[PDB]
RNA sequence: GUAUGUAU
RNA sequence: UUUAUACUAACAC
RNA sequence: AUUCUCUCUUUGCCUUUUGGCUUAGAUCAAGUGUAGUAUCUGUA
C-alpha cells in the first residue's frame, strides 16, 4: 500500500507539471476536432452524391505615372492557375 | 470608417550613430514572478 | 436644389407641381436617409417617386426614377454588362453598402466626372462589334409510319417557330441545343404534310415524321451529331460512334 | 427615448462608460500602464 | 530522482486534398474569413497583414 | 443538462 | 467471469 | 577569381513569459455503496 500510494501521487505530479492549457483550451481544441471531423464525412456525402463575392475592401494602388499592359497578363494568369 | 487621407514627408533629422555596446546597454532581462507564473514555463530555482 | 430627375418622367406639361419630404427611405443601394420627390405625371397618372440618393445617382448616373442611363435611355444594369464602362461589381447586400458609399467618398472628394466622349467611344465600338460576328427514301419510310402529326427537325427556336407557324396550325414546339433538335407537333396533319414537303433541304434540314447520366448521354449524342454533319461534308470515335449510333436504333425498334 | 431604440436600435459601441464606484480601481490602472507605455517610449533612445 | 520527475513527463507528452473548382472556392474563402478576423483583433501587428498578401498571391494575384 | 452557443 | 477508468448523475443517504 | 548548395567551429537576433486589476481576488482534499452502458488488459 505505502510503496504502491508514493507511486500514484509520482504519475499525479507528472501530470500536472506536463500540462497547462486549461478548460478554454482544451474545450476549443474539441471544436476545432468535431469541426475538422464533421467535414470529412460532409465532403464524403459530396462526393457520394457526384468575402470572395466581391471583394472586402478596395484600395486602388496610387496613381497613373506609368501601366495597362501589366494588367493585361495577370487577367489570363488566373484562369491558368485554376 | 473609411481610410484617411494619405501621409505626408517624415523628413527628419539624420540618423546617430548607435554602437553595439549602447544595444547591449539597454538589454532588458525578462523578470520573473514569486507569485504570477501562470501557463507552465518551469523555471530552474538557481534562477530564482 | 430638386433632384437628379430624367426629362422623360416628368413628362408632356413644362409646370410641374412636386412635393419634398426631407428624410424619407432610405436609399436602395446607399443604403442612408435621403430626400423623396413626389409628382404627378399625366391626367389620371399614379404619381412618381425618386427611388435613390443624389449620392448614388451621380455615380451611376441616373434618372433618379427611372433609372434609365441618361445618354443613351437602356437600363442601367443592361448598361454595364455590354459597354463595361465603369466596371462596377458589388451587387451584394452588405459589400454593395460600402462599395457605393466608397464612390460616394472618391467622387465628393475628387470630382471624377462621367466622360462622355469615351463613353460614345465604347458605344460605336460595340455596334461594329456586333456585325464582325456574324429524300425519296425518307418520304417512303416516313409514309410507311403515317399509315402504320408531329416531324423531327434534324440538322434557333424563333426562327425555328416562324418558318413553321406559317404552314399551319401549331399544337407545340420544341428544341433541345445539345440535343440539336425540335420537335414541331401541328394541330392537324393535313398541316404536317404540307410542311414536311415544303421544309424538306430547307435553311434557317432533315424533316421527318417524329417518333449526371442523361447529361452524359446527351452530350456523347451531341458529339455524334456534330461528327455525322461533318463526315457528310468530306477513324476509331467515328467506328465508335457508328457502334452506339447503331445501338440507339436497335432500342427505339426492340420498344 | 424607448421608441426610438425600438425603431432604430442602440448607437455604435462606445458612447462613453462614465466612471463610477465598480470601475475606479481598473481604469486607473489602465491609464499607469499607459503612462509607462509614453515614458518607456521616449526613455528609450533613437534605434534599440 | 529530481530532475527525471520533469523530463519523464516530456517524453510522456511527446508520444501523445482538395478536388474540383468548386469545393476549392469553399476552402478559399474560408481562409479568407480567418484571415479578416485576425486583423479586426488587432488593427496593427503587421505579421497578420504581410501574411495576408503573400497568400493572395500564390492563389491569385 | 440548464445558463450559452453550433447544424437542419 | 475478474480488475481499472470514465461516462452514465438530469440518483440516494 | 566570382556565385549557389551541403557540413563543422566561434559569435549575433528575438516571441514579451502564456493578455490586464483587485482582500496572495477567496476558501481546503473523509466520501462511500449499489445498478446500467462504453473502452482496455488477463483466463530446368
Ligand atoms: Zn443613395
Amino acid at each position: 500500500d505505502m510503496d504502491e500510494d508514493e507511486k500514484e501521487m509520482l504519475s499525479e505530479a507528472r501530470a500536472r507539471l506536463a500540462n497547462t492549457q486549461g478548460k478554454k483550451a482544451k474545450r476549443k481544441d474539441r471544436e476545432k476536432q468535431l469541426e475538422l471531423t464533421r467535414r470529412l464525412s460532409h465532403l464524403q456525402k459530396r462526393r457520394e452524391l457526384k468575402y470572395n463575392a466581391s471583394i472586402p475592401f478596395e484600395k486602388k494602388p496610387a496613381i497613373g505615372f506609368y501601366x495597362x499592359x501589366x494588367x493585361x497578363x495577370x487577367x489570363x494568369x488566373x484562369x491558368x492557375x485554376x | 470608417r473609411g481610410p484617411p487621407s494619405p501621409p505626408p514627408p517624415v523628413l527628419h533629422s539624420p540618423p546617430r550613430k548607435v554602437s553595439a555596446q549602447e544595444q547591449q546597454d539597454w538589454q532588458i532581462p525578462p523578470s520573473i514572478s514569486n507569485w504570477k507564473n501562470p501557463k507552465g514555463y518551469t523555471i530552474p530555482l538557481d534562477k530564482r | 436644389e430638386f433632384p437628379s430627375i430624367c426629362e422623360r418622367c416628368l413628362g408632356d406639361n413644362s409646370y410641374v407641381r412636386m412635393t419634398k419630404e426631407p428624410l424619407g427611405q432610405e436609399c436602395k443601394i446607399c443604403s442612408k436617409p435621403c430626400t423623396i420627390f413626389r409628382w404627378i405625371k399625366e391626367r389620371g397618372q399614379k404619381p412618381g417617386k425618386t427611388q435613390i440618393c443624389v449620392g448614388c445617382a451621380r455615380y451611376k448616373n441616373c434618372c433618379q426614377s427611372c433609372m434609365l442611363d441618361l445618354q443613351f435611355g437602356l437600363p442601367i444594369a443592361l448598361r454595364d454588362a455590354a459597354l463595361k464602362l465603369v466596371e462596377s461589381g458589388p451587387t451584394n447586400d452588405i459589400n454593395r453598402e460600402f462599395f457605393a458609399q466608397n464612390q460616394q467618398r472618391l467622387l465628393s472628394n475628387g470630382e471624377t466626372a462621367y466622360d462622355s466622349q469615351e463613353a460614345s467611344a465604347a458605344a460605336r465600338n460595340l455596334v461594329k462589334k456586333v456585325e464582325k460576328r456574324e429524300x425519296x427514301x425518307x418520304x417512303x419510310x416516313x409514309x410507311x409510319x403515317x399509315x402504320x402529326a408531329s416531324l423531327n427537325a434534324e440538322r434557333a427556336d424563333y426562327k425555328i417557330r416562324k418558318h413553321f407557324e406559317q404552314y399551319g396550325p401549331l399544337k407545340s414546339v420544341v428544341c433541345s441545343h445539345r440535343a440539336k433538335c425540335a420537335f414541331v407537333n401541328f394541330k392537324t396533319r393535313s398541316s404536317a404534310e404540307i410542311a414536311a414537303a415544303a421544309s424538306p433541304d430547307g435553311n434557317v434540314l432533315k424533316v421527318q415524321w417524329g417518333k449526371x447520366x442523361x447529361x452524359x448521354x446527351x452530350x456523347x449524342x451531341x458529339x455524334x451529331x456534330x461528327x455525322x454533319x461533318x463526315x457528310x461534308x468530306x477513324x476509331x470515335x467515328x467506328x465508335x460512334x457508328x457502334x452506339x449510333x447503331x445501338x440507339x436504333x436497335x432500342x427505339x425498334x426492340x420498344x | 427615448n424607448l421608441l426610438a431604440r425600438q425603431f432604430e436600435g442602440r448607437h455604435s459601441t462606445g458612447v462613453a462608460k462614465q466612471i463610477t464606484k465598480q470601475r475606479v480601481d481598473s481604469h486607473q490602472d489602465l491609464e499607469l500602464r499607459a503612462a509607462v507605455m509614453n515614458d518607456i517610449l521616449d526613455m528609450i533612445p533613437e534605434g534599440i | 530522482x529530481x530532475x527525471x520527475x520533469x523530463x519523464x513527463x516530456x517524453x510522456x507528452x511527446x508520444x501523445x486534398n482538395i478536388t474540383d473548382l468548386e469545393e476549392l472556392q469553399e476552402f478559399q474563402g474560408r481562409k479568407r474569413k480567418e484571415f479578416e478576423d485576425a486583423i479586426r483583433r488587432n488593427r496593427l501587428a503587421m505579421g497578420h497583414w504581410m501574411r495576408y498578401g503573400q497568400w493572395e498571391l500564390d492563389q491569385k494575384e
